[PDB]
Parts: C-alpha cells; sequence; structure tokens
C-alpha cells in the first residue's frame, strides 16, 4: 500500500542545522501537500510548516524565518531544514499526505528531536 | 489567529456509552474541521474529515454533527481499544492549528 | 446597383495574421479585424481586436495608413458620364479614422452576384489648395 | 454594468472581458462606499482618470474573504497561485467587497469551484478552464475511487450564518496595459463652463492657446474642428461640448 518513513531524529547544537528525511511510498512529492507537524512529549500536536505542490512555502508564527523547507525530487523523498532550533523544538515531527480539504489519512512514523546543549 | 480548544480534555467512560467530544472553535471556519484520534506511541489517524462524513475504513460507529463554531464527535459503539487522544484541525486553512485534545479512558 | 460592396486590407488577408476588414450592407456600415479564409474569388449573393459601426453616382475614396491611424475619405458627387470620370474638381472630406494598428499591404474589393471600379495610387507630392470663403476646397495645382 | 452584473463567474474559471471605445469613471467607482477593499497598486486612484491606457481587462470572479489578501501582485497561496496568478510588475487596481447577502444562501453554494489540486502554479493571467478529472493523474485508467489522484475542482461552503469572514467577497482585478497602439479606453475629461467676451486661458483639446473668446459668424464645414488665419495662427476654434 502507502507507507511514510519519518527518520532524523538525533542531538543537535543550538543554531545547528539537521536534515530530517521521510521517505514516502506510493506518492509523488512534486504534487502533493507536504506539512510538518510536531508533537512535544507531554503534549499535543502543533503545525509547524506547510509547503505546496508547486512551492509557496508556509511557516508557523513561532517557527517564521527559523525554519526552512525544502523538498527533494530524487524518490520522492521529504526533507525539512532546520536552523536556529531551540531546547524548545524537541518533539516528534511527522509527515503528511496531499488531501487538503478532504481530510488528512496517512503521517510519518515519527522520532523525537532532542535539543540542547 | 483561529484558536481551537476542546472540552472538557478528560473524560472517563466505559464501553458501550455515548460520549460527546466538542471542539468549539474561537473563530469561525465553518464545517472545515477534522477530527483525529492519536493512540500514544503511534501517529494520528483522521476519524470525521471536513463535514460530517466517515473515512475510509474507519467503523461506521464514529460520526460527527454540528458546524461553525460548534461540533461534537459522537461514538454509538463505544469500542474498548477506540480510548485515545482526539484532535480538531481546521482544514481549510493556511494555518492549520490543533486542538487541546481529550483523553479517554476504562471507567 | 451598388454592386461594389466592401473592401479588404490586410498584409496576408487569408486568416494567416490579422487583416483589417470592412464590409457594407444596407443595415449598417461593419468593420472588424477578426482572422478569416477566403477563397481566390469570394462572391456574394443576392481574434477581433477593433470593432466599429456606422452610372449617376459615383463613390470616390482615399484609403491610407499614417501613424497607425486608418484614415477614410469620401464623396459621392453625381455623375451622368457613363464612360470614364469626369473633368472637374471635387474635394474629398474625411469620414473615419479608426486607429486599427494593423500594418496593410495588400488591398481587395467586395462585389455581389446574382460596374467598373478606378484604382489611383498615392505619393508624396506638394499640393496647393484653394480653399473657399465657407472653406471648402474649390481648385487645387500641383 | 459587470459590477452590477447578477452573474459572476467562479474563480477558477474567472471571466475575461476586454474593454475597449469607452470611457470609465474612476473617480465615481473610487467615491463609491460600497466597496470593502479598494486597493491599487500601478496607478493611485485619485490619478487613474488622469492616467491613459489603451486596454482595460477585468476579471470577474467570487472569492472567499479570507482570500482577498492573497489575491495580490506577488503573492502566494492556493487561489493566489492555483487559478488567479498575478504578475510581479502589476499596473491596476484591486476592487472587492462583502457579498453575503448577494450570492450566499442558506442551502449550499455549489456554483463556484475552486482549483484545490494542481500539479504547479500558474502564469499570470492565465486560466485553466478544463475540468480535468483527477489532477495527479497516476494512473490513466480512471478510476471512481481515486487514492493518489483527486478531483481539482471542489465547491465552496457559503452559510450566511457564519459571517465571520469565510462569507463570500466579490473581487475584481483590473489590468492596465500600453500596448504602443493609440487609446481606446480612457478617463474621463473635465469641461468647465466656457466663458466668452473675457480674456480667458483656454484648451480646446489641446489648442492651449490665450484669448478673449467670442461668438462668430464664420460657418465651418461639419468635420472641421478649429480655424486658422494666413499666418497660420489660431483665429477660430469649434467648441467641442
Ligand atoms: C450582410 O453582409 C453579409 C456579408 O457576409 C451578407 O452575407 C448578408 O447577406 C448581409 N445582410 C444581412 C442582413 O446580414
Ligand atoms: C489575435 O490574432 C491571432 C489569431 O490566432 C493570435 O495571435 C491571437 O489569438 C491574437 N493576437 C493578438 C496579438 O491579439
Ligand atoms: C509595418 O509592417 C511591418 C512588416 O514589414 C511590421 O514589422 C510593422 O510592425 C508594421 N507597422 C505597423 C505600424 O503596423
Ligand atoms: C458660400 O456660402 C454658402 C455657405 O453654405 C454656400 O451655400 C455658397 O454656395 C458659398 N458661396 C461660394 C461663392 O462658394
Ligand atoms: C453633450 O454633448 C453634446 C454634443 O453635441 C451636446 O449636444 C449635449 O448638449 C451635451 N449634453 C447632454 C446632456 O447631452
Amino acid at each position: 500500500e502507502v507507507q511514510l518513513v519519518e527518520s532524523g531524529g538525533g542531538l543537535v547544537q543550538p543554531g545547528g542545522s539537521l536534515r530530517l528525511s521521510c521517505a514516502a511510498s506510493g506518492l509523488t512529492v512534486s504534487s502533493n501537500y507536504m506539512r510538518w507537524v510536531r508533537q512535544a512529549p507531554g503534549k499535543g500536536l502543533e503545525w509547524v510548516s506547510l509547503i505546496y505542490a508547486g512551492g509557496s512555502t508556509f511557516y508557523a508564527d513561532s517557527v517564521k524565518g527559523r525554519f526552512i523547507i525544502s523538498r527533494h525530487n530524487s524518490k520522492n523523498i521529504l526533507y525539512l531544514q532546520m536552523n536556529s532550533l531551540r531546547a524548545e523544538d524537541t518533539a516528534v515531527y511527522f509527515c503528511a499526505r496531499d488531501l487538503y480539504v478532504f481530510g488528512m489519512d496517512v503521517w510519518g512514523q515519527g522520532t523525537a528531536v532532542t535539543v540542547s546543549a | 489567529d483561529i484558536q481551537l480548544t476542546q472540552s472538557p480534555s478528560f473524560l472517563s467512560a466505559s464501553v458501550g456509552d455515548r460520549v460527546t467530544i466538542t471542539c468549539r472553535a474561537s473563530q469561525g471556519i465553518s464545517s472545515y474541521l477534522a477530527w483525529y484520534q492519536q493512540k500514544p506511541g503511534r501517529a494520528p489517524k483522521l476519524l470525521i474529515y471536513a463535514a460530517s462524513t466517515l473515512q475510509s475504513g474507519v467503523p461506521s460507529r464514529f460520526s460527527g454533527s454540528g458546524s461553525g463554531t460548534v461540533f461534537t464527535l459522537t461514538i454509538s459503539s463505544l469500542q474498548p481499544e477506540d480510548f485515545a487522544t482526539y484532535y480538531c484541525q481546521q482544514l481549510n486553512s493556511d494555518s492549520s492549528t490543533f486542538g487541546q485534545g481529550t483523553k479517554l479512558e476504562i471507567k | 446597383s451598388n454592386i461594389i460592396r466592401g473592401w479588404i486590407f490586410g498584409t496576408t488577408l487569408d486568416s494567416k495574421t490579422q487583416s483589417l476588414l470592412i464590409v457594407n450592407n444596407a443595415t449598417n456600415v461593419v468593420i472588424k479585424v477578426c482572422e478569416f479564409q477566403f477563397c481566390n474569388d469570394p462572391f456574394l449573393g443576392v481574434n477581433c481586436t477593433f470593432e466599429y459601426v456606422s452610372f449617376k453616382n459615383l463613390r470616390e475614396f482615399v484609403f491610407k495608413n499614417i501613424d497607425g491611424y486608418f484614415k477614410i475619405y469620401s464623396k459621392h458627387t453625381p455623375i451622368n458620364l457613363v464612360r470614364d470620370l469626369p473633368q472637374g474638381f471635387s474635394a474629398l472630406e474625411p469620414l473615419v479614422d479608426l486607429p486599427i494598428g494593423i500594418n496593410i499591404t495588400r488591398f481587395q474589393t467586395l462585389l455581389a452576384l446574382h460596374a467598373a471600379y478606378y484604382v489611383g495610387y498615392l505619393q508624396p507630392r506638394t499640393f496647393l489648395l484653394k480653399y473657399n470663403e465657407n472653406g471648402t476646397i474649390t481648385d487645387a495645382v500641383d | 454594468e459587470v459590477f452590477n452584473a447578477t452573474r459572476f463567474a467562479s474563480v477558477y474559471a474567472w471571466n475575461r472581458k476586454r474593454i475597449s471605445n469607452c470611457v470609465a469613471d474612476y473617480s465615481v467607482l473610487y467615491n463609491s462606499a460600497s466597496f470593502s477593499t479598494f486597493k491599487c497598486y500601478g496607478v493611485s486612484p485619485t490619478k487613474l482618470n488622469d492616467l491613459c491606457f489603451t486596454n482595460v481587462y477585468a476579471d470577474s470572479f467570487v472569492i472567499r474573504g479570507d482570500e482577498v489578501r492573497q489575491i495580490a501582485p506577488g503573492q502566494t497561496g492556493k487561489i493566489a497561485d492555483y487559478n488567479y496568478k498575478l504578475p510581479d510588475d502589476f499596473t491596476g487596481c484591486v476592487i472587492a467587497w462583502n457579498s453575503n447577502n448577494l450570492d450566499s444562501k442558506v442551502g449550499g453554494n455549489y456554483n463556484y469551484l475552486y482549483r484545490l489540486f494542481r500539479k504547479s502554479n500558474l502564469k499570470p493571467f492565465e486560466r485553466d478552464i478544463s475540468t480535468e478529472i483527477y489532477q495527479a493523474g497516476s494512473t490513466p485508467c480512471n478510476g471512481v475511487e481515486g487514492f493518489n489522484c483527486y478531483f481539482p475542482l471542489q465547491s465552496y461552503g457559503f452559510q450566511p450564518t457564519n459571517g465571520v469572514g469565510y462569507q463570500p467577497y466579490r473581487v475584481v482585478v483590473l489590468s492596465f496595459e500600453l500596448l504602443h497602439a493609440p487609446a481606446t479606453v480612457c478617463g474621463p475629461k473635465k469641461s468647465t463652463n466656457l466663458v466668452k467676451n473675457k480674456c480667458v486661458n483656454f484648451n480646446f483639446n489641446g489648442l492651449t492657446g490665450t484669448g478673449v473668446l467670442t461668438e462668430s459668424n464664420k460657418k465651418f464645414l461639419p468635420f472641421q474642428q478649429f480655424g486658422r488665419d494666413i499666418a497660420d495662427t489660431t483665429d477660430a476654434v469649434r467648441d467641442p461640448q
């Protein structure tokens, strides 16, 4: 069927940059609405950033400017760059599907990304 | 911005009991609200998308009602394995927020 | 009986590119710019950028394009000589100054089928126009 | 009449009307208080009447009120890209107003559709009226129960009960272009009350002469616009009004 694998969670340093990786099977990253939503431990989900099929990147108010997203065409792998991270950004990020109004279907598996110094 | 809040966010009920989860958005979003189910240590799954309807593959026991600033998640048959954290999100919005979330447990 | 019924003004005038079209009907005067495909001898039975709506008889005309303006002049003096255009002088008053903007290097005439006509060519020549007291041209010398 | 026309095209199939050979009252248009949003980017509405163009295009469509901000030059978004894209350099105005009582009804307003799904952004001033069945097109079998493919057109959810910003706002965006062609649509021309027998500076269709104007006796030819003297000095003008 279709399965989304999320990877790239690990310890980083403030002001660093790590490449979050998401592998999607059965979906084309070119014509899909990838979105990133994180889940802090002991807390609910919260939106992070959104990218349209053709571009037009969107970011949350808290992480505006700090975060940059750039999906790669090679094997429809979803990517999410991080910049100027903080200790409060530790959470389990998740992948998204293309449905904007018809309701989401699947996420990524999700890996916790611990940020501290 | 549009903010969402679920009450009472902590409800305890037994099996085969009707439970209503309300996500009253602070700002009008019409019927564009999606219901999710986030089991612990797993990824959430959608139950109702946009207006009151059924996602392909979810049990028919899940239903919803209400539109605008009021919503209600209705479960006719409360199975023992549907107790998780439920989320509400504005589907037709550029900045899609998430609800506080409610906790379901064995009474 | 007004056999002449229209004019064509276009570089290609065969639907290849935009060409000025003048079609004259008793109801109204018709001008378009749309592209039409016409045969070698189009007979009349008995995208558009611009548009406009407005042998006793001799219908003189002068068509010219300068500064992107299509100018039409005319004069309908009665002629009692059926052989050739008569000796005499009759100035032509302007009718239309529509800014077509389409360069014209070719010309054609429309006829009706169930009748002579003349064609001159203009060229820069200094004239000395004599104006009447009422403002009309009575005489002119090259 | 286009603004007061009952029928308005949808956002995806936005109507394109070519306005030529007339005059538009931009002063009156800006003076109208019915417009909630009146944003001009190319020419200010005060000087729009003075500014003279040659071709005007009117795009009539109905969008959700929250997308009015997205409808703008150099703007990104679902509506701003997938079905109505504007150039980075813009010469025109954007007009929006409330339309809750006009088109929104108790029942669902499905007459208006939006390009929810699209493979890539559209070029400015380009419309995609093709109601293609499945945007993604992963498999050409055209299955009814699409999994990776979905219908790009979706009906707007309109209800007067909400009244929060999701209500439809009628938005029309103009485009003024200079095609190096003589003007057809230009601003209104203010005509002052003419005064005679008084030394008054005058401007008759660009004559811009100075002198005292008196009632004359000479009779022009009906096509002749202004007189002249022997020394090529203007000495008689036909009043246009
Ligand atoms: C008008 O001109 C057209 C030329 O195509 C001709 O066919 C037609 O008979 C004329 N008269 C009317 C009433 O259309
Ligand atoms: C009208 O002329 C042709 C007709 O095919 C084409 O270039 C286009 O549709 C239009 N062009 C211009 C410059 O208006
Ligand atoms: C005149 O015709 C030439 C074609 O040889 C064309 O390039 C030019 O644009 C035309 N001029 C006008 C004013 O249409
Ligand atoms: C000039 O005066 C009137 C003006 O309409 C005209 O009828 C008359 O024929 C003209 N006279 C001459 C001598 O041209
Ligand atoms: C408008 O201009 C025409 C030009 O001939 C003039 O006759 C008329 O009196 C003017 N005013 C109105 C109200 O038509």
